[PDB]
């Protein structure tokens, strides 16, 4: 499964098992027993104006 | 542990408690089998 979305750099740390915050509590929660990967890159050139 | 720490870590520390307590309990059972043979040896002599 490939899940993709956009967040602030500050919040990439929440895309990981056992974290808290607006993102992990209300938007995208990973389970405690997670067996995959997280890939994140900066996209100022594309998603800001 | 589980309440104040972090679940991923609590699991490893609880497994250490489980292993240590299991080893204690297994030691108890081994010594009961060794002692049970002594009581049976005595009971065989008393029956004789």
């Amino acid at each position: 499964y490939a899940d993709s979305f956009v967040i602030r750099g500050n919040e990439v740390r929440q895309i990981a098992p056992g974290q808290t915050g607006n993102i992990a509590d209300y938007n995208y929660k990973l389970p405690d027993d997670f067996t995959g990967c997280v890939i994140a890159w900066n996209s100022n050139k594309l998603d800001s104006k | 542990i589980l309440s104040r720490l972090d679940p991923p870590e609590a699991e490893v520390q609880i497994d250490r408690l489980i292993t240590g307590r299991l080893q204690s309990l297994q030691t108890y059972v081994t010594q009961q089998l060794i002692r049970a043979a002594e009581i049976r040896a005595s009971a065989n002599l008393a029956a004789t």
